[PDB]
C-alpha cells in the first residue's frame, strides 16, 4: 500500500547537485531492513520502497559491485 | 629619444636581403614538414 | 630635403592596398575555400527521405 | 673588468651584422622549427 | 586654493623681481605652461621685460610661441594677446615669431 | 654642436612644446662674430636686425616652435606596408591551401547540403528565430 | 669602490650546478619510477649534496671571515628566511586540506564512515603522545641554548644545544619504529595516503631541521658565534619551531581527531 | 543545433535555457555600454592640442568611479542570482534517467521499472545516411517524454566526461564515484544535439548526445521495445 | 663555571661588518646606511651632499608626502638647485675617504 | 580697424571635457538603448509570439509524417 | 590556562634550564614511562580483501614491486593475504 | 671571462638579459605550437589524422606560453632588469641564487619537451586533470615528465620571490618610503607576494597527483576513497592568482609608458593605483571555484563565488580610469610603445568584460568548456600581456642595448599584430554562443566560417613575428647609439645612461629626510 | 677546541684575485672540478637517456 510508484521524490536530507549519499542511504536502508525481515523471516515487502528508490538511482555497475562484495564478504558499510 | 646616426648603415638592399633571409628560416623548415605530412600518415 | 615619406608615401601606401586587395580577393574566392555559407536564402532544399 | 657599452653587455657580438643574422636566425628558427619536429616524430612512432 | 586673480598677480610679483636670475625665468615659464589656461598679457609683458633685463631676446621670441602653443585650436587667442602686449613689444624692439619667420616649416 | 654619449650626467638640449625653455644653450661656442652678436643683444633689440635675431634665435635653440610640431607623411607608408605584409600573408595562405589541406569531406557536397537543409527543416531547427523561422511552409521557400 | 653596505658576490658556479643537479634528481626519479634504474638518481644526489656544502661553505666564508655581513645583510636574510618558512607553511596547507577534503566527507567506497572500514588506527595515547612531549622539550631547549649564547656563556650553549640534538633524534627514531610497526600503510586508501604522505613530509624536515642543527653545533665548536651575530643560530632555530607547530597541528589533526 | 555563420545561443528548448538568453542580452547590453563609453574617452583624450600636465586632486572623481561599477554589478548579479536559484529549485520529477560516460561514448539506463539500458555511439562519416550531420549523429537516441520534468543523473565510469545540451541549457560534469543531479525539460518534441565537454581523451571530440523529444505515449511503447 | 667563552663583535667583527661598527660609534656614517636630514637648503644653507667622485645623484622629495621623487646629477662646483622645489644642494669632497 | 573683443583664456581643457563627457554618456546610452529595443525587446516578442500559437502535438505530428524519429514512425 | 608557577624580576639562561631539566625533560621521562608499559602485542587484525586497501595500480619500483617501503609482514597483509 | 660572465652571474642586469633572451625563444615554439592548432582547425576534416597529438600541441601550447614566455619575460626579464635600477640598489638582495633562478629553466624547458616526445606525449590540457592524467589513462613517462617540469619552475619562481621582496623592502634608501616608490615596483612586488602563497598550493597538488600515479595513493581515486574534484581544487587554488599574476607587472608598465609618452610626471592617483593592486592581490585569492561551475558543487557556494568574482571589476575600474586620466591634458608622443598602450587598454577591457560574463554561475552553465571562454583569455593574455610586453620591450629597448628601433618598422609590426590577433580571437566568440567544445580537433559543419577566418588571423600573425625578428636584427645592425633620453628626473633608470654601467649605484643616491 | 678565526679571517681577505669559492687553496679545486664532472657527465648521459628514451623499444 501506499506506493503509486512513479521515481524517487524529492528528499530533503539529499537537496543538492550530489546525489551520491542518497543512492548510498537507499541501498543500506534496503540491506538492513531486509536483514531484520529474515532474522524474523517472511515479508522483505516492508523494505520495498527503499528496493525502489536504490534502484531508480543507483548506476548498475555500483549496484552489481556491491551486490558482488556483499556475497564475498568484502562490503564496506555496515548493514 | 635622440641618438647618433648609425655606426654601420643598413641600406635598402641590405635590409631587403635581412628581411628575406628571416622569413625563409621561419618559412622553410615548416613548409617542408608540412609538405610531407602525408609521407608520415597511415602506419 | 624631403624624407622617405615625402619621397616614396604616395606609392607605398597605392601599390601596397593594390596588392593586398587583389590577392585577397583571388585567395577568397578562387582556389575552392569552403566557406559554408547560411544556406537561407541560397540553398533549394530537397527530399532526404 | 668586463667590457662595458653598446654591444658589449650581450652574450653575442653584433661586430658583424651578417654574422649576427646567421646567428639570429638559427636561434629563433630552431626554436619555430621543434613542434614541427616533434610532430613529426610522434607520427613515425606509429 | 586661490581665485584668477591672486594667481595673476602672483605671476607678475614673480617675473618682476629685479634680479631675476636664468634659472628663475626658465623654472617660472616652465611651470607656467604646465596649467590648464593661456597666460594673462600682464604676466607676459613681466616675463618679457625679465627677459630685456637677462639680456636675452631669444627668450622672449620663445615666450611667444608658447603662448600660442597653449591656445591650440583658439585662433582668436594670439592675436588677441599681441594687441594687448603691442606697446611692450614695440617699446622693446622685440619681433614676433611671424615676423622673422620662425613660424614656417 | 656635437652631443656625447658620454655626456649623459649633464645637462641636456630638448624641443619640448611643455618644455619650452631647456636647461643649455642650443649652441655653446661663440665665432668672434657671434660674440660680437652676443655684445650687440647688450644694447637696444631695436637696433638689431631681422637677420640678426634670427640668429640669435638659432643659438638659442635648436628647432622652432612649428618646425618641432610639423606633422608628416609617415602614416602612408606605415599604411601601405602594412596592407603590403598582410596582401603577402594570403600567399602562405594559397600555399597552405595547394599542398597541405587535402579534400574537405562529401558532407558539404551540394547535394548533401541541400538533403541535409530539409532534414533540418523537417526537425525545425531554431524554429523561432535561427534557422527554421526563416522558411516559409506554406508556400514552401525562404522568407522574403 | 662602494659607499653602500650591501654585499656584491663573487661570481660562483654554483647556481648552475644546483640546477644542473636538480635536472639529475628528477631525471632520475623519472628513470627509477619507469625503467628500474637509480643511476641518474644517485648521481642528482651526490651532486646536489655537494652543491648545497660549497654554497654554504661561501656564505660562511663570506660572513665569519671575510666580514661581508653587515647589519643591512643581516635585515635581508631575517626577511628571506621569514617568506621561505611562509612558502613552508602554505605547502603543508595543501596536504591538510587533502586530509581534511576526505575524513569529513567519507566516500561509500571507504564504507561511508571515517575511520574507513578495515582501517585500526594507533592509539594516540601511546607513542604518539610521547613523541609530542619530545619536540615540545626541545622547544624549551633551544630557547635556552639561545639565551646562553647571548648571554655569552659557551659551555651551556653547546649542552642545550646537544639536548635538542639528542630529542630530533629520538622523535626520528620513534617515528622510524611506528613506521615498522603501522598495520597499514601507504598503499591502504587514502587514509594512508593522507596519513603517510603529511607525516612523511614532516618526518622529511625533522631530518633537514636536525641537520641544520648539527652544523650549527659545530660552529659553535669552532667560535663561528658572537653574542650579537648568529643569523646561521636563529634561522635553524625558527625553523625548529616552524617543525614542532606542524608536528602539533598533525597530531591534534591526523592522530587524535582523525581517529 | 547550431546552423552556419551563427552569432547567439541556438534557440531556447526549454524555460531555463529561454531566461538564460534575456538575461544575457541584459548582460550584454551593459557590456556595449561600458566599452563604447570607454572607446569614445579614450578618442576623447587624444584628439585635442591642448594641455595641462602639472598636479590633479584625485578625490572627487574617484568616487564616482567607484559607486557606478558598483551599481552596475548589483543590476546585474541580481538577475543571475534569481536564475541560479531557479535552475536549481523543487522540482516533482516524473522519470529518472541515468547517463555514464566511457572513453568514447556514453550509455544510458531508465531503471525506475524495468532494467533498461544502452549504448550510444557517434555514427561514423562514411556511414552517414544522406541529410545526416556529421558528428552530431548517433546510433541510439536518448528518447525523452516532452513536456514533463525528468531527472538526469550523470556520472562516469572512466576518466572525466561532461553531459551537455546547449539548447535546453544543460551542462553536468561526469565525474567517476560521483552522481551529479542536473533537470531537464523541454517545451517541445523534437532531435536536440550536445557533445562532450570535458577533455577524456583522444576522441573527446567524437561522442555526441542525441534526444528525441517525444509524447508519453510513444515513449512508453519504445522502452518496452528496447528491454 | 658559568664562564665566557663567546666572542664579541668588538673581538671578531671584520672587514665592512668592522668599519660600519666602528664608524657608528664616533656617530659616522661612511656607508649610508642612515637617511640624512634636510638644512633649511637656502642658498646660505644648501644640503650638502657628500661623495668620492664629482657626481652623486640626488632624489628631492620635494615635500612630505609626494609619491614621487625627483632624481638628478648634482656636480661639483657652485650649489644646485632641485628643478622642481628650487632647494640648494652642493657636492662635498670625499672624507669617507681622503 | 579695431580692437579684438577678449577672449575665454582659463580652463580651456576642461571646458572641452564638461561638454564631451556629456556626449559620451548619451552616445554610450544610445548603443545600449539600441541594443534593447533592435534585439532584446524583439527577442521577447518572438518567443511571446511564438509560443501562443504553438500546439506540441501538432508538430510532433508534423515531425512525425517527415520520419525524423527512431521511435515514431 | 596561562600559567601556574611565575617569573621576570631576575632570569636568563637560567630561569629556561631550569625549565628544561625541571618540567621538559622530567615530561618525557612520563611519557617514556607511560610508554613503557603500553608496548607489545598488537592483536594482529584479522584479514578481509577489501577492495579500498592494498592498492596497487602500478607495482611499486623496488623488491618485487609488491612490498611497501616499511613492509611487516606481522601486521601488513599482502592483496592475496598475510605471509608465509 | 664568457664562462664568469654569462653562466657564473651575480649581476642583476646580465640575468635580465639571459631571461630575455631565454623567453624570446620560447615564445617562438609557443606561436609555432599555436599555428598547429590553427592548421589543424582551419578546414574541417583532420589534418593530423591522430587526436593525441593534437592533444599534446594544445597541452605544450599553454604551458609553454605561461611558464615559459610571460613569466620570464615579465618577471623574470623586466623585473631583474628594472627593478634595482627604480630603487637605487646597486643589485638584488641574494645576487647569486638570483642567478639559480634563471638556470633552473632551462632544464625544466627540457623536461616539458621531453614529455611529448616519449610515448604518446602529454595530451591532457594544462589542468592535468586526472583520472585522465592518471597512470591508467595516460600510462608511461609522459605525465611525471610534465610534473617535474612544474617542479622546477615552481622553485625558480619561489626563490624568485622572495628575492624580489627582500630587495623591495630591504634595498630602498633609508629616506625613501614604500608609498615613494614606482609603481612597476609595486606591482612586481605584489605579484611576488601572489607567487610565495600559491605556488605551494600547486605544488603539494601535483605531488599528491604524482604519487596516485606512482606509489599506490589514492588521492584522487574513488576506488581508495579518493576524489578527482579535490585536485580542480587544489589546482584552480593556485590557478586563479595565476592569472593575476600574469597580468600585474603588466599594469605596472602600462602605468609607466602612458604617464611617459603623456609627458606627465606622475601618474594619476597613485595611491588608488596601489590600492587598486593590493585589491586585485587579495581578492584574486577567494574566487577559484568559478573554474568549477559545472562539478556539482551546491547552489549556495555558488552564489557565494559568482558574487566574490564580481567585485574584482571595481579595483581594475578604477585603473583603467586613472590611465585614462593620465592621458588628460598630455602632450602625446604616439611612440611606437604607445601605441601598444593604448591597443592594451582597450582590448583589455573587453576581455575584462567578457570576464565578467562569466562569473555568472548561471550562464556559465552553457559558456563552460566553450570556445567562448578561451576568447575571453586570449582577450586577456595575448592582447593584455602581450600587448604590454611588446611596450615594454620597445620603451625600454634602448635602454637595455644602448640602440634604437627604427620607429616607422616599429608601427608597423603593431598595425599587422593588431589585425592578426583581432581577426583571430575576434570570431571565436560566436563559437562560445553557438556552443562549439574547447580542445576539439574537428568540428561540425555549422562551425565552418568562423573557424576558418580564425585560422586566417593566425597567419597574420606569424607575419608580424616574423618581422619583429627582422626589426631587432636592423637595430643591431645599424648601430643608432642613444645620447639624450626625456624626462629623467622622474624616471631615475635612464639617468646611468644607456646602457648603464655593470655596476651602478656603487655610491648610492642622495635622498633628505626634511 | 681553540679559537682560530682571525687566523681563517686572514686567509680568506688576502688580496690574491681569487674568487671566494676558490680561496681555501688546492682542495677548493679539486672539489669544484669533481663536482663539475659530474654535472656535465650526468647531463649527458640524461640527454643519452632522454634520447633512447624517445624511440618504442618492442
Ligand atoms: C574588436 C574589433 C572587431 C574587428 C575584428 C575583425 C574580424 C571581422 C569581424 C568584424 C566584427 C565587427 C564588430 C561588431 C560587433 C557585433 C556584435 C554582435 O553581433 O552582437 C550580437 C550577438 C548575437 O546575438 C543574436 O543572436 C542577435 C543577432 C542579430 C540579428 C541579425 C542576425 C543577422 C546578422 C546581422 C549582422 C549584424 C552585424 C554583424 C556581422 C558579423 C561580423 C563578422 O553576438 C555576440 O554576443 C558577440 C560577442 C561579442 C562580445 C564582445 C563585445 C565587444 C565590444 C566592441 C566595442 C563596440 C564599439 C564599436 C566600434 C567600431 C569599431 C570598428
Ligand atoms: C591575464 C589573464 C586573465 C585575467 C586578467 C582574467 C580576468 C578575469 N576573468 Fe578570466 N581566464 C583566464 C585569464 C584571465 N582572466 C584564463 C587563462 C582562463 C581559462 C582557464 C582555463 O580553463 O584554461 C580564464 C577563465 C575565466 C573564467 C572561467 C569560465 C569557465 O572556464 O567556464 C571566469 C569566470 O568567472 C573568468 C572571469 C574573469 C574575470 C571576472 C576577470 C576580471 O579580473 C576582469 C576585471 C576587468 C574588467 C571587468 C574590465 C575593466 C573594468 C572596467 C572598465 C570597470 C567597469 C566594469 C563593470 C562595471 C563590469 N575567467
Ligand atoms: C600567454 C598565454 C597564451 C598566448 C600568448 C596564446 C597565444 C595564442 N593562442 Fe592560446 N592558449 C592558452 C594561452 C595562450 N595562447 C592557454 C592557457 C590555452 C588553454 C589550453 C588548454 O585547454 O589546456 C590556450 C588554448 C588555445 C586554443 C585552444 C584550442 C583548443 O581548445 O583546442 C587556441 C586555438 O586557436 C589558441 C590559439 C592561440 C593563438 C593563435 C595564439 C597566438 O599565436 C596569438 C598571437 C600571439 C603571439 C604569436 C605571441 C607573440 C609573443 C612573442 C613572440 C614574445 C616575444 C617577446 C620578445 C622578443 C621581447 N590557444
Ligand atoms: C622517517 C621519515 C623519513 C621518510 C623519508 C625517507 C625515505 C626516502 C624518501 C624521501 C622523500 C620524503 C618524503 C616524501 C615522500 C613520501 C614518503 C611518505 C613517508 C613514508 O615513508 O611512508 C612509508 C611508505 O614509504 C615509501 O613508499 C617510500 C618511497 C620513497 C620514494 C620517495 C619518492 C619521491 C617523491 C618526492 C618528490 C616530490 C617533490 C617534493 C618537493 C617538491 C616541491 C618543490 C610508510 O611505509 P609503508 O610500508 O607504506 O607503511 C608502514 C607499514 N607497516
Ligand atoms: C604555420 C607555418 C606556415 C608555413 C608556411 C609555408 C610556406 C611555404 C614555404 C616553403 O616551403 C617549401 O615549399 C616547397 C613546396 O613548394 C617544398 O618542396 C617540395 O615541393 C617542391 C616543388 O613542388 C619540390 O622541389 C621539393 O622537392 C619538395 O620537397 C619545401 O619542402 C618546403 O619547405
Amino acid at each position: 500500500k501506499i506506493k503509486n510508484y512513479q521515481t524517487a521524490p524529492f528528499d530533503s536530507r539529499f537537496p543538492n547537485q550530489n546525489q551520491t549519499r542518497n543512492c548510498w542511504q537507499n541501498y543500506l536502508d534496503f540491506h538492513r531492513c531486509e536483514k531484520a525481515m529474515t532474522a524474523k523471516g517472511g515479508d522483505v515487502s516492508v523494505c520495498e520502497w527503499y528496493r525502489r528508490v536504490y534502484k531508480s538511482l543507483c548506476p548498475i555497475s555500483w549496484v552489481s559491485t556491491w551486490d558482488d562484495r556483499r556475497a564475498e564478504g568484502t562490503f564496506p558499510g555496515k548493514i | 629619444i635622440t641618438a647618433k646616426p648609425a655606426k654601420t648603415p643598413t641600406s635598402p638592399k641590405e635590409q631587403a636581403i635581412g628581411l628575406s633571409v628571416t622569413f625563409l628560416s621561419f618559412l622553410l623548415p615548416a613548409g617542408w614538414v608540412l609538405y610531407h605530412l602525408d609521407n608520415y600518415k597511415k602506419s | 630635403a624631403p624624407d622617405f615619406h615625402d619621397k616614396y608615401g604616395n606609392a607605398v601606401l597605392a601599390s601596397g592596398a593594390t596588392f593586398c586587395v587583389a590577392v585577397w580577393v583571388y585567395m577568397a574566392t578562387q582556389i575552392g575555400i569552403e566557406w559554408n555559407p547560411s544556406p537561407v536564402g541560397r540553398v533549394t532544399p530537397k527530399e532526404w527521405r | 673588468h668586463y667590457e662595458e657599452g653598446p654591444g658589449k653587455n650581450i652574450p653575442f657580438s653584433v661586430e658583424n651584422k651578417w654574422r649576427l643574422l646567421a646567428m639570429m636566425t638559427l636561434f629563433f628558427g630552431s626554436g619555430f622549427a621543434a613542434p614541427f619536429f616533434i610532430v613529426r616524430h610522434q607520427l613515425l612512432k606509429k | 586654493h586661490e581665485t584668477d586673480e591672486e594667481f595673476d598677480a602672483r605671476w607678475v610679483t614673480y617675473f618682476n623681481k629685479p634680479d631675476i636670475d636664468a634659472w628663475e625665468l626658465r623654472k617660472g615659464m616652465n611651470t607656467l605652461v604646465g596649467y590648464d589656461l593661456v597666460p594673462e598679457p600682464k604676466i607676459i609683458d613681466a616675463a618679457l621685460r625679465a627677459c630685456r633685463r637677462l639680456n636675452d631676446f631669444a627668450s622672449a621670441v620663445r615666450i611667444l610661441e608658447v603662448v600660442k602653443d597653449k591656445a591650440g585650436p583658439h585662433k582668436e587667442i594670439y592675436p588677441y594677446v599681441i594687441q594687448e602686449l603691442r606697446p611692450t613689444l614695440n617699446e622693446l624692439g622685440i619681433s614676433t615669431p611671424e615676423e622673422l619667420g620662425l613660424d614656417k616649416v | 654642436s656635437v652631443v656625447k654619449s658620454e655626456d649623459y650626467a649633464l645637462p641636456s638640449y630638448v624641443d619640448r612644446r611643455d618644455y619650452p625653455l631647456p636647461d643649455v644653450a642650443h649652441v655653446k661656442n661663440l665665432s668672434a662674430s657671434q660674440k660680437a652678436l652676443k655684445e650687440k643683444e647688450k644694447a637696444s633689440w631695436s637696433s638689431l636686425s631681422i637677420d640678426e635675431k634670427v640668429e640669435l634665435y638659432r643659438l638659442k635653440f635648436k628647432e622652432s616652435f612649428a618646425e618641432m610640431n610639423r606633422s608628416t607623411n609617415e602614416w602612408k607608408t606605415v599604411v601601405g606596408a602594412a596592407m603590403f605584409f598582410i596582401g603577402f600573408t594570403a600567399l602562405l595562405l594559397i600555399w597552405e591551401k595547394h599542398y597541405v589541406y587535402g579534400p574537405i569531406p562529401h558532407t558539404f557536397e551540394e547535394e548533401w547540403v541541400a538533403k541535409q537543409t530539409k532534414r533540418m527543416l523537417d526537425m525545425k531547427v531554431a524554429p523561432i528565430q535561427g534557422f527554421s523561422a526563416k522558411w516559409d511552409y506554406d508556400k514552401n521557400e525562404w522568407k522574403k | 669602490h662602494q659607499t653602500h653596505a650591501y654585499h656584491m658576490v663573487n661570481p660562483s658556479p654554483w647556481p648552475l650546478t644546483g640546477a644542473l643537479s636538480a635536472l639529475l634528481m628528477t631525471s632520475g626519479l623519472t628513470m627509477w619510477f619507469h625503467f628500474n634504474s637509480m643511476t641518474l638518481l644517485m648521481i642528482g644526489l651526490t651532486t646536489n649534496m655537494l652543491t648545497m656544502y660549497q654554497w654554504w661553505r661561501d656564505v660562511i666564508r663570506e660572513s665569519t671571515f671575510q666580514g661581508h655581513h653587515t647589519p643591512a645583510v643581516q635585515k635581508g636574510l631575517r626577511y628571506g628566511m621569514i617568506l621561505f618558512i611562509i612558502s613552508e607553511v602554505l605547502f603543508f596547507t595543501g596536504f591538510f586540506w587533502a586530509f581534511y577534503h576526505s575524513s569529513l566527507a567519507p566516500t561509500p567506497e571507504l564504507g561511508g564512515c571515517w575511520p574507513p572500514t578495515g582501517i585500526h588506527p594507533l592509539n594516540p595515547l601511546e607513542v604518539p603522545l610521547l613523541n609530542t612531549s619530545v619536540l615540545l622539550a626541545s622547544g624549551v631547549s633551544i630557547t635556552w641554548a639561545h639565551h646562553s649564547l647571548m648571554e655569552g656563556d659557551r659551555k651551556h650553549m653547546l649542552q642545550a644545544l646537544f639536548i635538542t640534538i639528542t630529542l630530533g633524534v629520538y622523535f626520528t627514531l620513534l617515528q622510524a619504529s611506528e613506521y615498522y610497526e603501522a598495520p597499514f600503510t601507504i598503499s591502504d586508501g587514502v587514509y594512508g595516503s593522507t596519513f603517510f604522505v603529511a607525516t612523511g613530509f614532516h618526518g622529511l624536515h625533522v631530518i633537514i631541521g636536525s641537520t641544520f642543527l648539527i652544523v650549527c653545533f659545530f660552529r659553535q665548536l669552532k667560535f663561528h658565534f658572537t653574542s650579537n651575530h648568529h643569523f646561521g643560530f636563529e634561522a635553524a632555530a625558527w625553523y625548529w619551531h616552524f617543525v614542532d607547530v606542524v608536528w602539533l597541528f598533525l597530531y591534534v589533526s591526523i592522530y587524535w581527531w582523525g581517529s | 543545433m547550431a546552423y552556419p555563420m551563427q552569432l547567439g545561443f541556438q534557440d531556447a528548448t526549454s524555460p531555463i535555457m529561454e531566461e538564460l538568453l534575456h538575461f544575457h542580452d541584459h548582460t550584454l547590453m551593459i557590456v556595449f555600454l561600458i566599452s563604447s563609453l570607454v572607446l569614445y574617452i579614450i578618442s576623447l583624450m587624444l584628439t585635442t592640442k591642448l594641455t595641462h600636465t602639472s598636479t590633479m586632486d584625485a578625490q572627487e572623481v574617484e568616487t564616482i568611479w567607484t559607486i557606478l561599477p558598483a551599481i552596475i554589478l548589483i543590476l546585474i548579479a541580481l538577475p543571475s542570482l534569481r536564475i541560479l536559484y531557479m535552475m536549481d529549485e523543487i522540482n516533482n520529477p516524473s522519470l529518472t534517467v541515468k547517463t555514464m560516460g566511457h572513453q568514447w561514448y556514453w550509455s544510458y539506463e531508465y531503471t525506475d521499472y524495468e532494467d533498461l539500458s544502452f549504448d550510444s555511439y557517434m555514427i561514423p562519416t562514411s556511414e552517414l545516411k544522406p541529410g545526416e550531420l556529421r558528428l552530431l549523429e548517433v546510433d541510439n537516441r536518448v528518447v525523452l517524454p516532452m513536456e514533463m520534468t525528468i531527472r538526469m543523473l550523470v556520472s562516469s565510469e572512466d576518466v572525466l566526461h561532461s553531459w551537455a545540451v546547449p539548447s535546453l541549457g544543460l551542462k553536468t560534469d561526469a565525474i567517476p564515484g560521483r552522481l551529479n543531479q542536473t533537470t531537464l525539460m523541454s517545451s517541445r518534441p523534437g532531435l536536440y544535439y550536445g557533445q562532450c565537454s570535458e577533455i577524456c581523451g583522444s576522441n573527446h571530440s567524437f561522442m555526441p548526445i542525441v534526444l528525441e523529444l517525444v509524447p508519453l505515449k510513444y515513449f512508453e511503447k519504445w522502452s518496452a521495445s528496447m528491454l | 663555571a658559568s664562564g665566557g667563552g663567546v666572542p664579541t663583535d668588538e673581538e671578531q667583527a671584520t672587514g665592512l661588518e668592522r668599519e660600519v661598527m666602528l664608524a657608528a660609534r664616533k656617530g659616522q656614517d661612511p656607508y649610508n646606511i642612515l637617511a640624512p636630514k634636510a638644512t633649511s637648503g637656502t642658498k646660505e644653507d644648501p644640503n650638502l651632499v657628500p661623495s668620492i667622485t664629482n657626481k652623486r645623484i640626488v632624489g628631492c622629495i620635494c615635500e612630505e608626502d609626494n609619491s614621487t621623487v625627483i632624481w638628478f646629477w648634482l656636480h661639483k662646483g657652485e650649489a644646485q638647485r632641485c628643478p622642481s622645489c628650487g632647494t640648494h644642494y652642493k657636492l662635498v669632497p670625499h672624507q669617507l675617504a681622503h | 580697424s579695431t580692437a579684438l573683443a577678449k577672449p575665454q583664456m582659463r580652463g580651456l581643457l576642461a571646458r572641452r571635457l564638461r561638454f564631451h563627457i556629456v556626449g559620451a554618456f548619451m552616445v554610450s546610452l544610445g548603443f545600449a538603448t539600441f541594443y534593447k529595443f533592435a534585439v532584446a525587446e524583439k527577442r521577447k516578442k518572438a518567443y511571446a509570439d511564438f509560443y501562443r500559437n504553438y500546439d506540441s502535438m501538432k508538430d510532433f505530428e508534423e515531425m512525425r509524417k517527415a520520419g525524423i524519429f527512431q521511435s515514431a514512425k | 590556562a596561562s600559567a601556574a608557577k611565575g617569573d621576570h624580576g631576575g632570569t636568563g639562561a637560567r630561569t629556561w634550564r631550569f625549565l628544561t631539566f625541571g618540567l621538559a625533560l622530567p615530561s618525557v621521562a612520563l611519557c617514556t614511562l607511560n610508554s613503557w608499559l603500553h608496548s607489545g602485542h598488537r592483536e594482529r587484525p584479522a584479514f578481509i580483501p577489501y577492495h579500498h586497501l592494498r592498492i596497487r595500480t602500478k607495482p611499486f619500483s623496488w623488491g618485487d614491486g609488491n612490498h611497501t617501503f616499511f613492509h611487516n609482514p606481522r601486521v601488513n597483509p599482502l592483496p592475496t593475504g598475510y605471509e608465509k | 671571462m664568457f664562462i664568469n660572465r654569462w653562466l657564473f652571474s651575480t649581476n642583476h642586469k646580465d640575468i635580465g638579459t639571459l631571461y630575455l633572451l631565454f623567453g624570446a625563444w620560447a615564445g617562438m615554439v609557443g606561436t609555432a605550437l599555436s599555428l598547429l592548432i590553427r592548421a589543424e582547425l582551419g578546414q574541417p576534416g583532420t589534418l593530423l589524422g591522430d587526436d593525441q597529438i593534437y592533444n599534446v600541441v594544445v597541452t605544450a601550447h599553454a604551458f609553454v606560453m605561461i611558464f615559459f614566455m610571460v613569466m620570464p619575460i615579465m618577471i623574470g626579464g623586466f623585473g631583474n632588469w628594472l627593478v634595482p635600477l627604480m630603487i637605487g640598489a646597486p643589485d638584488m638582495a641574494f645576487p647569486r641564487m638570483n642567478n639559480m633562478s634563471f638556470w633552473l629553466l632551462p632544464p625544466s624547458f627540457l623536461l616539458l619537451l621531453a614529455s611529448s616526445m616519449v610515448e604518446a606525449g602529454a595530451g591532457t590540457g594544462w589542468t592535468v586533470y586526472p583520472p585522465l592524467a592518471g597512470n591508467l589513462a595516460h600510462a608511461g613517462a609522459s605525465v611525471d615528465l610534465t610534473i617535474f617540469s612544474l617542479h622546477l619552475a615552481g622553485v625558480s619562481s619561489i626563490l624568485g620571490a622572495i628575492n624580489f621582496i627582500t630587495t623591495i623592502i630591504n634595498m630602498k634608501p633609508p629616506a625613501m618610503s614604500q608609498y615613494q616608490t614606482p609603481l612597476f615596483v609595486w606591482s612586481v612586488m605584489i605579484t611576488a607576494v601572489l607567487l610565495l602563497l600559491s605556488l605551494p598550493v600547486l605544488a603539494a597538488g601535483i605531488t599528491m597527483l604524482l604519487t596516485d600515479r606512482n606509489l599506490n595513493t589514492t588521492f584522487f581515486d574513488p576506488a581508495g576513497g579518493g576524489d578527482p574534484i579535490l585536485y580542480q581544487h587544489l589546482f584552480w587554488f593556485f590557478g586563479h592568482p595565476e592569472v593575476y599574476i600574469l597580468i600585474l607587472p603588466g599594469f605596472g608598465m602600462i602605468s609607466h609608458i602612458v604617464t611617459y609618452y603623456s609627458g606627465k610626471k606622475e601618474p594619476f592617483g597613485y595611491m588608488g593605483m596601489v590600492w587598486a593592486m593590493m585589491s586585485i592581490g587579495f581578492l584574486g585569492f577567494i574566487v577559484w571555484a568559478h573554474h568549477m561551475f559545472t562539478v556539482g558543487m551546491d547552489v549556495d557556494t555558488r552564489a557565494y563565488f559568482t558574487s566574490a568574482t564580481m567585485i574584482i571589476a571595481i579595483p581594475t575600474g578604477v585603473k583603467v580610469f586613472s590611465w585614462l586620466a593620465t592621458l588628460h591634458g598630455g602632450n602625446i608622443k604616439w611612440s611606437p610603445a604607445m601605441m601598444w598602450a593604448l591597443g592594451f587598454i582597450f582590448l583589455f577591457t573587453v576581455g575584462g568584460l567578457t570576464g565578467i560574463v562569466l562569473a555568472n554561475s548561471s550562464l556559465d552553465i552553457v559558456l563552460h568548456d566553450t570556445y567562448y571562454v578561451v576568447a575571453h583569455f586570449h582577450y586577456v593574455l595575448s592582447m593584455g600581456a602581450v600587448f604590454a610586453i611588446m611596450g615594454g620591450f620597445v620603451h625600454w629597448f634602448p635602454l637595455f642595448s644602448g640602440y634604437t628601433l627604427n620607429d616607422t618598422w616599429a608601427k608597423i609590426h603593431f598595425a599587422i599584430m593588431f589585425v592578426g590577433v583581432n581577426m583571430t580571437f575576434f570570431p571565436q566568440h560566436f563559437l562560445g554562443l553557438s556552443g562549439m567544445p574547447r580542445r576539439y580537433s574537428d568540428y561540425p559543419d555549422a562551425y565552418t566560417m568562423w573557424n576558418t577566418i580564425s585560422s586566417m588571423g593566425s597567419f597574420i600573425s606569424l607575419t608580424a613575428v616574423m618581422l619583429m625578428v627582422f626589426i631587432i636584427w636592423e637595430a643591431f645592425a645599424s648601430k643608432r647609439e642613444v645620447l639624450t633620453v626625456d624626462l629623467t628626473t622622474t624616471n631615475l633608470e635612464w639617468l646611468n645612461g644607456c646602457p648603464p654601467p655593470y655596476h651602478t649605484f656603487e655610491e648610492p643616491t642622495y635622498v633628505n629626510l626634511k | 677546541f681553540e679559537n682560530r678565526v682571525a687566523e681563517k679571517q686572514k686567509l680568506f681577505q688576502e688580496d690574491n684575485g681569487l674568487p671566494v669559492h676558490l680561496k681555501g687553496g688546492a682542495t677548493d679545486n679539486i672539489l669544484y672540478r669533481v663536482t663539475m664532472t659530474l654535472c656535465l657527465g650526468g647531463t649527458l648521459y640524461s640527454l643519452y637517456c632522454l634520447g633512447w628514451a624517445s624511440f618504442p623499444h618492442k
